């Protein structure tokens, strides 16, 4: 799901209304939830 | 000649093209800083 | 691939005597390249300094601030991070002497004056269709690639008189296949402007409004880039803290 | 499972009975062992 | 740890037309960095050098022939391979003048000319107790570092007059860490031997007669390493070829 | 001053401290080559 997933977050951080500017990492979160599903 | 000024909002994508995985995501609406 | 720079790297963080699955230490060791560090969470400032010389040192110091003494509490066992660093060089970079300032006019209708970068150079360009195609309704598409033949930067713009509102909701993963599977090198002209911006946004919640249902007692995502003539140096982190 | 894991290929290539060198690399086995428990 | 280097890498390989879980390549995209790479497993001469031209590309070319034509079928469909390959400099290197010929004794009572490396450094040396202690039951352990504090080089040495298996026996995981918590570093005198030996194991079965039950239609390892008064040049390689 | 002459058989370990995770290992036999 890799980009249609990220394409879902910057879907997420622009439904709060304020149209200013937003920058993520999808490769840095999806690093993230990786070890976080190696057991937990 | 195309021309693309980019004098105001878009969004973007700092991506790898041979793999496809995006880095750095997002959308400029304020270029100010 | 070594023409630019992408070093990444991956770290834990957990209680001194709290111990946790030994099939899981290299597990992270091996497969996330990971740094399983000791710390006391009971210290409230003094893990925050930790994690952020952690982060603010893999990174180039980009991202100062990632885990704050208030992301953490009593329960406070593990706390995973993860930072991400870019740093290239446009393949075909502008010159600072063409950047001159212009107006750059957000959604809002407001103003911002800012210096705005200038060359003619040779770029995967695209213009694809829209909603409503008056004015011949084509947003356009400018990927500018880094030296390494890896890395670029797609940008997907409408016209002035038109929001970039009006063209998110058209975004999926497929239009962004569709962008590298038409933007054919050209000799575009473009006009693009110096630029930094950082966000802080707050995932836990976002990861919940977004799938994930399996707890952590917060997560912290931040990240930066400095766009401009020479190239792009853009950083990440992020701070998963489990209670348990 | 990570050293004592390594230190049974080690304790099987030295079974065969032929006293000759062995030499094996754990972390590249292992990251391919991990790949192919990915999804297969 | 830029002070030596480790280069690591991953890819897949697989047929053209055929398609494979997508929720699953970024996977390994993301988490192994994987290289997917499509080619045609028929081609059996052809995907060889392919692959071959890989982890001979990933590895310095140390290790030239990894996957064969035998190796492959009309049934393979992907073909896992992983290439690691390390390159570090003693911390303390020998001096390639202080090199003179020995005699290596195998424990097979054989004899072995050969160039032995000589230095008087500072290295983690430790003593341990063994089975018999007659002579002071108690094998040699060295760990000799290289420049970047991360890699070392730990040998098990036993007594001429005492076989390399009669130690063996005793190899154990925690007796690696036993290693690490005692090796005093001291001022001993080493005299290590100049060496470069590739090994080319074959997993499929030791990896059934190791656990791993859960098919493979092969799977192969290969590593050499070229010990020597400058530091040491390892790499390896290893490829699941599947059949479905 | 210890003495190691590794004159005769042994095994080895090029391994990482900090981490632990072992990158090659085996044994020595026959030095020859």
């Amino acid at each position: 799901t890799i980009t249609e997933w990220s394409v879902n977050m910057y879907n997420h951080l622009r439904g709060t209304g304020e149209d200013e500017n937003i920058l993520f990492s999808p490769l840095s979160i999806a690093l993230a939830m990786g070890m976080m599903e190696l057991g937990a | 000649y195309p021309q693309v000024i980019v004098d105001h909002p878009f969004l973007y994508l700092i991506r790898n093209r041979k793999s496809g995985i995006i880095l750095f995501m997002g959308r400029v609406m304020n270029p100010h800083h | 691939e070594n023409q630019y720079v992408m070093k990444l790297a991956n770290s834990l963080f957990v209680q001194n005597g709290f111990h946790v699955n030994e099939e899981f230490l290299q597990m992270l060791k091996m497969y996330f390249n990971a740094e399983v560090n000791h710390v006391d969470f009971s210290q409230n400032v003094a893990v925050a300094n930790s994690i952020n010389k952690w982060v603010e040192n893999y990174t180039n110091s980009l991202l100062k601030d990632l885990v704050s003494p208030e992301d953490f509490d009593g329960v406070t066992n593990l706390a995973l991070i993860n930072a991400v660093y870019f740093k290239g060089n446009w393949k075909s970079q502008f010159r600072p002497e063409n950047t001159r300032t212009f107006s750059f006019t957000k959604d809002d209708e407001s103003e911002v004056q800012i210096p705005m970068m200038y060359q003619q150079g040779e770029f995967y360009y695209g213009e694809f269709s829209d909603g409503s195609n008056e004015a011949g309704g084509i947003y356009q598409v400018l990927e500018i690639p880094y030296e390494g033949d890896e890395i670029s930067m797609m940008l997907a713009l409408s016209r002035q008189e038109v929001p970039l509102a009006t063209l998110e909701p058209l975004l999926k993963a497929q239009l962004i296949e569709e962008w590298a599977n038409s933007v054919k090198k050209q000799k575009v002209e473009v006009y693009l402007p110096r630029f930094t911006v950082e966000q802080e946004i707050d995932l836990k919640d976002i990861l919940k409004a977004l799938g994930v249902t399996e707890f952590l007692s917060k997560a912290v995502h931040k990240s930066c880039i400095e766009v401009n003539e020479e190239g792009s140096e853009a950083a990440a982190a992020s701070g998963m803290i489990a209670i348990s």
